[PDB]
């Protein structure tokens, strides 16, 4: 009847993808721990299993496209946010001074990807700058989307 | 648009927020 648009259901798409360790296409507690940990979180393997098992359509402990979608889609339909935005960058800089250096952007990206190298990261990171500096600022991330 | 290559960061907040959202709860 009604599922998110070209752009949410985009970064669904990607998520699953990014989600897992191996990008099985679907989450597990095994993932979704992971991951949380892996920003700054400790939380157990029950509320993994436990919020996963809530949705899940079979229960067996990962999620589904089809269950994903009508979950995060009925809760979720919109565009970045300022919480989001501002969040995420509490979460990638040590220092939380709004720069995100290649040391830290690598850090979290190994962490929920596979391995990343010096090249890529100050790569992905200069390439990403306005002015650049060897890190990544607010500005830029919303000037990175919108913004001007 | 100031440089190229921004879909990057933007799906990686997107899954941080989303995770982090989901995960716990507490949605947007
Ligand atoms: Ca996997
Ligand atoms: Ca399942
Ligand atoms: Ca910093
Ligand atoms: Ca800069």
């Amino acid at each position: 009847a009604d599922q998110l648009t070209e752009e949410q259901i985009a970064e669904f798409k990607e998520a699953f993808s990014l989600f897992d360790k191996d990008g099985d296409g679907t989450i597990t507690t095994k993932e979704l721990g992971t991951v949380m940990r892996s920003l700054g979180q400790n939380p157990t393997e029950a509320e993994l299993q436990d919020m996963i098992n809530e949705v899940d359509a079979d229960g067996n402990g990962t999620i589904d496209f089809p269950e994903f979608l009508t979950m995060m889609a009925r809760k979720m339909k919109d565009t970045d946010s300022e919480e989001e935005i501002r969040e995420a960058f509490r979460v990638f800089d040590k220092d939380g001074n709004g720069y995100i250096s290649a040391a830290e952007l690598r850090h979290v990206m190994t962490n929920l990807g596979e391995k990343l190298t010096d090249e890529e990261v100050d790569e992905m990171i200069r390439e990403a700058d306005i002015d650049g500096d060897g890190q990544v600022n607010y500005e830029e991330f919303v000037q990175m989307m919108t913004a001007k | 648009t100031p440089r190229r290559g921004r879909g990057g960061f933007q799906r990686i907040v997107r899954l941080v927020g989303v995770i982090r959202d989901w995960a716990n709860k507490n949605f947007r």
